């Protein structure tokens, strides 16, 4: 029941700090050192530290020196990274990873956080339904979705029912529009025959700017 | 610090075929306990690396047969003895011998599956976007191979320029085919210049091209 749920996508100014955290369970905490790995486009997978659970000692790569500061909370469970002075630069996904045999291997992973840093304002998504017509069938398929358009920062996450449909989903990379907000539309393939039964709803979140949105997706008669 | 250079960048294989990925370490990568930390990740997109190898040649609990690392030195190869589309992804090869521990660039495995049509759906815009003065028609092109496809907006038969645009999924893990989405955005105003609105696609999947399309309003 091992698992490392790290806290949400953040956006944040140049210049101010960002705490990003790590809950640890299904484990004996102090058991294995707590690592933190940044992902960034261009510079790709960089390991940036390790932190010892039973004293919080840390080794940090050095080129992270600084820029980053690992933390612990045994009682909570609880790793941290904390990055101060952010910069443009600083845009990218940070993993918590463990080890539990050793040092052999990184078995265990986070889902990654990603930390978004920009002057331009937050801005929470509008949600629209793809409605399933006589213009979005395909012999016996319906194809229904949900248009998600204006909002910054990355990201938004979709589901389906709650997580329950998961099944033909497809949910598309953002595009950037000239705006500079993104855009994404998410869509799910069904059978035709139950549309009158069945019930599809849209679950968008926007952590940056703590929205969350169901969209019932009602079939048109169209 | 140890660099980590993998070979090739990118790699497409058919299913049953295999697969060998190289690692090249800047210098030697011996631990102080004499062991080398040499392993490997397959990451998909959104997702997090999962462990596939360790140790150079250890494969990991749970990890298919078909997978095996081997190596010595400085020179490292993965190799998948028959390739499956569960393996699309992007491999990593990771060292953890010297501080800073240092990973590969990746190497990106595409599965060359079968040629598959797309499956075209088409949206009007819905009754609340048009209420806020704006009007987006999303045409999907669902499941197909290969990547490549040609998508035009006609309105009124007239073909559109520079007012779409387009996203492709990653490689499904379980099909390995595709999906894309190409979204026509006008202003309220502009989408009641004209009444039919359609997109064209072309695929090599398709004999002719296929034409989704609808009367504006009209329902
Ligand atoms: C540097 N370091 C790491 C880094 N982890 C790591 C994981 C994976 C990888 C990799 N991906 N190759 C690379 C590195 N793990 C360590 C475990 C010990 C250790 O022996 N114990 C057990 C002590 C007892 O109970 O006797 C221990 C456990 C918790 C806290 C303190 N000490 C010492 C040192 C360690």
């Amino acid at each position: 029941q091992v698992q490392l749920v790290q806290s949400g996508a953040e956006v944040k100014k140049p210049g101010a700090s960002v705490k990003v955290s790590c809950k640890a369970s299904g484990y004996t905490f102090t058991d294995y050192y707590m690592h933190w790995v940044r992902q960034a486009p261009g510079q790709g997978l960089e390991w940036m530290g390790e932190t010892n659970p039973r004293n919080g000692g840390t080794t940090y790569n050095e080129k992270f020196k600084g820029k980053a500061t690992m933390t612990r909370d045994t009682s909570t469970s609880t790793a941290y990274m904390e990055l101060s002075s952010l910069r443009s630069e600083d845009t990218a996904v940070y993993y918590c990873t463990i080890g539990t045999s050793g040092w052999d291997y990184f078995d265990y992973w986070g889902q990654g956080t990603l930390v978004t840093v920009s002057s331009a304002s937050t801005k929470g998504p509008s949600v629209f339904p793809l409605a399933p017509s006589s213009k979005s069938t395909s012999g016996g398929t319906a194809a229904l979705g949900c248009l998600v358009k204006d909002y910054f920062p990355e990201p938004v996450t979709v589901s389906w029912n709650s997580g329950a449909l998961t099944s033909g989903v497809h949910t598309f990379p953002a595009v950037l529009q000239s705006s500079g907000l993104y855009s994404l539309s998410s869509v799910v393939t069904v059978p035709s025959s139950s549309l009158g039964t069945q019930t599809y709803i849209c679950n968008v979140n926007h952590k940056p700017s703590n929205t969350k949105v169901d969209k019932k997706v009602e079939p048109k008669s169209c | 610090d140890i660099v980590m250079t993998q070979t090739p960048l990118s790699l497409s294989v058919t299913p049953g075929q295999p697969a060998s990925i190289s690692c090249r370490s800047s210098q030697s990568i011996v631990h102080s306990d004499g062991n080398i930390y040499l392993e490997w990740y397959l990451q998909k997109p959104g997702q997090s690396p999962k462990l596939l190898i360790y140790k150079v040649s250890y494969r990991f609990s749970g990890v298919p047969d078909r997978f095996s690392g081997s190596g010595s030195g400085t020179d490292f190869t993965l190799k998948i003895s028959r390739v499956e589309a569960e393996d699309v992804g992007v491999y990593y090869c990771f060292q953890a011998s010297h501080v800073p521990y240092t990973f590969g660039q990746g190497t990106k495995l595409e599965i060359k599956r079968t040629v598959a049509a797309p499956s075209v759906f088409i949206f009007p815009p819905s009754d609340e976007q048009l209420k806020s003065g704006t009007a987006s028609v999303v045409c999907l092109l669902n499941n197909f191979y290969p990547r490549e496809a040609k998508v035009q907006w006609k309105v009124d038969n007239a073909l559109q320029s520079g007012n779409s645009q387009e996203s492709v999924t990653e490689q499904d893990s379980k099909d390995s085919t595709y999906s894309l989405s190409s979204t026509l955005t006008l202003s309220k105003a502009d989408y009641e210049k004209h009444k039919v609105y359609a997109c064209e696609v072309t695929h090599q999947g398709l004999s002719s091209p296929v034409t989704k399309s609808f009367n504006r309003g009209e329902c």
